[PDB]
């Protein structure tokens, strides 16, 4: 039940709410007030999903799907079997995510570490809120949210995107993608670099971070450094999700035509709008 | 069907990869233990991997993991409950005893070395060619603790030579001795270095280094543990 | 505010660092580049040196040739007009041969020949760059992880521009060189194969792409959170576990019930990333060679 080095860290303190009441572990898990809150929100949500399953027909994971209120309902409540379960489950979901972040904060305080992890998780939660709360609200209905089902949520992505043509053309989405792809590039390079240093050619001594800087200076003329690369992964990741949330919050609200047409602002600049030749004259 | 074959194979590969990776991640801290340090009955379903050996540079020897685990230091904590899973209360002063968020590990009592075999971290005055190149130079600033009381004055920066970065501020106390402070735990301002984690009276308790121009891994851990511990344990004397 | 360690409060410079030597041929290193104070708020301030031996020159030369071949075509499409060149930059496109040329080199310059020339240059640029990835590690005595990982990305690229075109019997299948045109190609690819969201390899590739952001957010944030104990000195934490590595593990153990080591997180890392392009290349390579329509295949296969 404890890692070999774990005991000295399991002291009282750090909790944000409750003093010592929930200050304890279950096996590996820390609990805290926010562990109780996440268990509650999550158990309720899963229950309601199982309920909603019955009201719909199946026990197949590939078929269970919980749809939000139809557009007719606007932003109001809805009978349970027709969108209300969705609304309640959404509240549970958020309640569980925020509780999980706040429980992460409690673990930071007990461990004496910085808050960067929950702070980063908050970006995932914000993107979720953009899809289920902020965007639907700005647009006037829950029914613009995505449903909860393995395959049906993909249908919604495809439908939503094709509402605006090829969604590739959304410029915030372009930036988001760029961050995703760059993050994964960075993550490959990072893991590869450290491992290449820690696991050198057979029989050789472990390399040093000096070798890691050298490898990269040799290879591309620059090395961001061991602090920098962790800064960079964090930034690339959060920037991807930030731009994701951006690319969606602006879609159906400030911009609702075909995204490819947005790019006309560029080609119609007076200085070159009417010059013949090329693709657009 | 070929694509069916590929997907079925892939899930089997993934299962194996996950198994491989989780066992790779058991090379430290396992076998799990009960609160009293004996082997726990329930180890989970992944066995320990076969040992690997890292060859350390500069004649520092070798590390083989997994290997026999041991804290190699006294841990001044006691059970607060009669069953598993509750906190363990400090038996003395947790900052001085180095437990809870003040913990340190018994790292080797030698300094980390660069690829050339020189000490990786040095006070800047002994680092040939090194100077501040941008930002406020903290050297000379008074140092303020979370009690808003002055604890000392910065007399140098300890720098990482091969990575060219600031790692500690060396701070002189009222008695004329100095302490290291982790660079990540200070706020350099235009008139001041401010230290949220420690109140002024706790500066003297920062663990000291045994030789004035190098720090060992053990010393860094004691210093870093101790200052991070003030976030929880100084708190009686923090006002924002 | 606690300071957060996203940007450095103080930069410090010393003598230009010329790096380790091991078995590197030093005649092949440039001298050091300048120092960027701008970069130094976030990463290292120093630029270079860089190593450019023969393979590096080769690679850089075809690379640029690939780039210039495309850009000459663009200028042409622009009618040599700089203003039309900038206006329509994202719209120009160097397209591969039409289907009737199959896998041959018979097509005219202006209608595929050029595309093949640019691709040839790209092929040698990348594979020589791969070789260089392996070689710079060898010279320094390092594992070959970087080259093995790079290979996973090269895999998707190969499948898109070479292996799948060849299996399909024509160059017309490959990706054109242009900003908008390659997005059009991607959208078209999915429509014509009955929606790539039903390609289980595509779904896997996405789980890894999101998972890589998840994992780098986790790891980047973890290492910064314990940087006040020297967390980012990961090699020495591996060799000699410190409190940084213990607090990091325990944050995760207490949160989600299990955790990594300082070394093993880097194995989770390299694999979360590499699997993006590995499952990705498989999904593409199967498309239209073996499976014409994923919606259909999915109706027959759970
Ligand atoms: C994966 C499925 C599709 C695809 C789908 C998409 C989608 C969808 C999007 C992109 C986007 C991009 N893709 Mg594409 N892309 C494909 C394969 C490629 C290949 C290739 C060699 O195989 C290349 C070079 C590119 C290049 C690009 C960039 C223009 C852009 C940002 C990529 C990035 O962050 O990379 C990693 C990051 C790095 C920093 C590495 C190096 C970065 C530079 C920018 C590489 C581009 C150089 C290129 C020659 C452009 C310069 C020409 C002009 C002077 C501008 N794609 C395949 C065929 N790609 C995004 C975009 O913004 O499109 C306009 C976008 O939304
Ligand atoms: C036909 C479809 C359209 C299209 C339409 C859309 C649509 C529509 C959307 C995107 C969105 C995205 N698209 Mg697009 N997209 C297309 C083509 C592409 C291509 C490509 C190569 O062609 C790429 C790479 C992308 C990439 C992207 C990303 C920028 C973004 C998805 C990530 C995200 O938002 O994370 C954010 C992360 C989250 C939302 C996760 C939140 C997680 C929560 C907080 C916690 C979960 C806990 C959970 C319940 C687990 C509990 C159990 C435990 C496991 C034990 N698109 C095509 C052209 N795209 C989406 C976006 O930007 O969303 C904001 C979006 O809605
Ligand atoms: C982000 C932009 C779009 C979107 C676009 C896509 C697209 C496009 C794809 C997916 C795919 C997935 N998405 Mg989705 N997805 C969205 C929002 C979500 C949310 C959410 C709470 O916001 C969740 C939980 C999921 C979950 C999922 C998974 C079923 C699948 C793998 C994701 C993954 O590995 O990520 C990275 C995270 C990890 C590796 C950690 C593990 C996460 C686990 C696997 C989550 C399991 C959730 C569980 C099945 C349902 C809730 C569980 C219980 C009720 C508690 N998506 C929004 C609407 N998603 C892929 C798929 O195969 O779909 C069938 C796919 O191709
Ligand atoms: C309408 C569009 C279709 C679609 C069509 C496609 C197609 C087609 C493909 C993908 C692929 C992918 N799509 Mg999809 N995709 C859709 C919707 C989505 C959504 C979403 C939320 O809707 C998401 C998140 C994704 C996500 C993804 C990625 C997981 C995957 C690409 C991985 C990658 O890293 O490639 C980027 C990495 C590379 C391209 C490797 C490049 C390596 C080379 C060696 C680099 C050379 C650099 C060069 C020399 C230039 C150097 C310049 C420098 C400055 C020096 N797609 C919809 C359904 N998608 C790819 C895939 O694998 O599918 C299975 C793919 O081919
Ligand atoms: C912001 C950058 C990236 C990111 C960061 C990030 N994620 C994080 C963290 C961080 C820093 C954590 O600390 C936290 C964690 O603990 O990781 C292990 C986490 C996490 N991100 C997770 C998943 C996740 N993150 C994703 C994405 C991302 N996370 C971003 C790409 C995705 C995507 C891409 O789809 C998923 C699926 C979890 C592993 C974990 C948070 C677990 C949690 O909140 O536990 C509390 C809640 C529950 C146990 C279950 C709640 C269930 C019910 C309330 C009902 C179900 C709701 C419904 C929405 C289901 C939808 C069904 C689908 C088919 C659509
Ligand atoms: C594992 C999956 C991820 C991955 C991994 C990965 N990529 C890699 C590697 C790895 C492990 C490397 O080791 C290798 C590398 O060296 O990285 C630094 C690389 C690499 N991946 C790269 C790009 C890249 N990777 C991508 C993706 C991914 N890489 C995946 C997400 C993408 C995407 C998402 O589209 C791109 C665009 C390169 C930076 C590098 C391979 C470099 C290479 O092959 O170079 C050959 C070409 C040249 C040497 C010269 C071409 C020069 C010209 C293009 C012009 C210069 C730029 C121009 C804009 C200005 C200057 C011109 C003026 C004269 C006008
Ligand atoms: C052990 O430690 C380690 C180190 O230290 C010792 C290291 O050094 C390194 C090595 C790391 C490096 C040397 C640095 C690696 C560099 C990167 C991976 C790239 C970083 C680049 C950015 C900060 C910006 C990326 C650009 C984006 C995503 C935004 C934009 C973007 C685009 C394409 C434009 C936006 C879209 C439009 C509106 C128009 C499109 C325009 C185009 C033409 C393109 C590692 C791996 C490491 O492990
Ligand atoms: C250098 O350092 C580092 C470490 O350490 C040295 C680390 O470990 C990690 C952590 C990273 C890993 C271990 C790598 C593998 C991780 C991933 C691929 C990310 C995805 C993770 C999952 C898919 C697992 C998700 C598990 C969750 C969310 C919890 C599961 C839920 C339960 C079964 C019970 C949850 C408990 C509740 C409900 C709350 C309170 C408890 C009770 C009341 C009971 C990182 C980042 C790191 O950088
Ligand atoms: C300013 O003006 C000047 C002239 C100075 C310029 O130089 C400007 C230059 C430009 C404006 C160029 C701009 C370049 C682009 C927009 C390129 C964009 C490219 C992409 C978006 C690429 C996407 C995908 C590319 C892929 C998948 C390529 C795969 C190719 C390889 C697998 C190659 C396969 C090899 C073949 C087919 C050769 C076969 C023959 C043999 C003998 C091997
Ligand atoms: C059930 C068996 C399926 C095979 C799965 C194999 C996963 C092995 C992962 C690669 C290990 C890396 N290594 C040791 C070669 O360096
Ligand atoms: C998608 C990544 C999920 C990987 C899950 C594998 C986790 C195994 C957990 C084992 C931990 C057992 N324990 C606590 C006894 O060590
Ligand atoms: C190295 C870490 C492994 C993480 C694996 C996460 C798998 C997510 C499930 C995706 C479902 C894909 N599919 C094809 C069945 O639809
Ligand atoms: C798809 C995600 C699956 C969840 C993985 C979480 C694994 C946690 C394991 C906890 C171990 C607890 N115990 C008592 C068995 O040791
Ligand atoms: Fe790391």
């Amino acid at each position: 039940a404890l890692l070999s080095f774990e005991r000295k860290y399991r002291v009282p303190g750090g909790t944000l709410v409750g003093g010592n009441l929930f200050d304890f572990w279950v096996g590996p898990f820390y609990v805290g007030f926010f562990g109780v809150a996440t268990f509650f929100f999550a158990a309720l949500g899963i229950i309601l999903i199982a309920w909603s399953a019955v009201l719909q027909g199946t026990w197949n994971p590939q078929l269970i799907s919980v749809y939000p209120p139809a557009l007719e309902y606007g932003l109001g409540g809805a009978p349970l079997a027709k969108g209300g379960l969705w609304q309640i489950i959404t509240i549970c979901a958020t309640g569980a995510f925020v509780s999980w972040a706040l429980r992460e904060v409690e673990i930071c305080r007990k461990l004496g570490i910085g808050y960067h992890i929950p702070f980063a998780f908050a970006f995932a939660i914000l993107a979720h809120l953009t899809l289920v709360l902020f965007r639907p609200v700005m647009m006037g209905a829950w029914g613009y949210a995505f449903p909860y089902g393995i395959w049906t949520h993909l249908d919604w992505v495809s439908n939503t995107g094709y509402t605006y043509g090829n969604f590739h053309y959304n410029p915030a989405h372009m930036i988001a993608i760029s961050f995703f792809f760059t993050n994964a590039l960075a993550l490959a390079l990072h893991g590869a670099l450290v491992l290449s240093a820690a696991n050198p050619e057979k029989g050789k001594e472990m390399r040093t971070p000096d070798h890691e800087d050298t490898f990269f200076r040799d290879l591309v003329g620059y090395s961001i450094g061991t602090l920098g690369i962790h800064r960079l992964g964090l930034l690339l990741s959060l920037s991807a999700v930030f731009f994701s949330a951006l690319c969606m919050i602006i879609t159906g609200t400030i911009w609702f035509d075909q995204w490819v047409d947005w790019w006309q602002w560029w080609v119609k600049l007076p200085w070159w709008a009417n010059i013949p030749g090329g693709i657009n004259g | 069907d070929l694509a069916s074959l590929a997907i079925y194979s892939f899930w089997i590969f993934l299962a194996g990869l996950i198994y491989y990776l989780q066992t790779e991640n058991m090379r430290e801290g396992y076998p799990l233990e009960n609160e009293d340090g004996t082997p726990a009955a329930n180890q989970g379903p992944f066995p320990l991997p076969k040992p690997k050996t890292f060859i350390l540079p500069h004649g520092r020897g070798t590390l083989t993991v997994p290997g026999p685990e041991s804290e190699d230091r006294p841990i001044a904590l006691a059970r607060t409950a009669v069953s598993e899973g509750f906190p363990h209360a400090p038996t003395g002063d947790p900052m001085k005893d180095g437990v809870g968020p003040a913990s340190w590990v018994a790292r080797r009592d030698l300094p980390e070395l660069d690829g050339h075999g020189h000490n990786k971290i040095k006070p800047m005055k002994a680092a040939a060619g090194f100077h501040v190149s941008a930002g406020k130079n903290p050297i000379g600033l008074p140092v303020r603790g979370c009690d808003l009381e002055i604890a000392g004055k910065v007399v140098d920066i300890w720098v990482d030579i091969p990575e060219q970065m600031a790692r500690f501020l060396e701070v002189e106390l009222k008695d004329g001795s100095t302490r290291l402070l982790p660079m990540q735990m200070v706020k350099v301002q235009s008139n001041r270095v401010h230290v949220n984690a420690l109140s002024s009276d706790l500066f003297a308790g920062i663990p000291t280094i045994k030789s004035p121009t190098e720090v060992t891994l053990l010393e860094e851990d004691k210093i870093c543990g101790y200052v991070a511990g003030g976030l929880m344990y100084a708190a009686p004397k923090r006002k924002s | 505010a606690e300071y957060q360690n996203i940007f450095s409060q103080v930069q410090v410079r010393g003598p230009a660092d010329l790096g380790m030597t091991e078995d590197v041929n030093l005649a092949n290193r440039s001298g050091v580049g300048p120092f960027s104070t701008l970069l130094g708020w976030f990463g290292n301030a120093q630029l270079g040196p860089i190593y450019l031996g023969s393979l590096g020159v080769l690679s850089l030369f075809s690379g640029l040739m690939w780039f210039f071949t495309i850009g000459i075509w663009f200028w042409y499409q622009a009618g040599w007009n700089p203003a039309v060149f900038l206006r329509d930059l994202f719209f120009f496109s160097l397209e591969p041969p039409a289907p009737e040329y199959g896998l041959s080199f018979a097509a005219p310059l202006k209608e595929g020949g050029l595309w093949l020339i640019a691709s040839f240059f790209m092929f040698v640029a990348v594979w020589s760059w791969w070789g260089r990835t392996y070689l710079r590690a060898q010279a320094l005595g390092m594992g070959k992880h970087t080259a093995w990982a790079f290979l996973s990305a090269i895999w998707l690229w190969m499948v898109l521009g070479f292996i799948r075109p060849i299996l399909m019997g024509s160059w017309s299948e490959a990706v054109p060189y242009g900003i908008f045109s390659h997005l059009d190609w991607t959208n078209n690819f999915s429509l014509v194969h009955g929606n790539l969201f039903y390609n289980p390899f595509h779904g896997l590739s996405i789980a890894f792409l999101y998972g890589s952001a998840l994992l780098f957010a986790m790891h980047g944030a973890t290492i910064l959170a314990v940087s006040r104990f020297g967390g980012e000195r990961e090699l020495e934490q591996i060799a000699d576990r410190g409190t940084a590595a213990e607090r990091a593990a325990l944050f995760w153990r207490w949160t989600m019930g299990f955790n990594a080591t300082m070394e093993g997180i880097h194995r989770w890392a390299i694999w979360m990333a590499v699997l993006v392009t590995l499952t990705g290349g498989i999904g593409i390579l199967l498309s239209g060679t073996v499976v014409d329509n994923w919606y259909v295949w999915g109706q027959n296969h759970g």
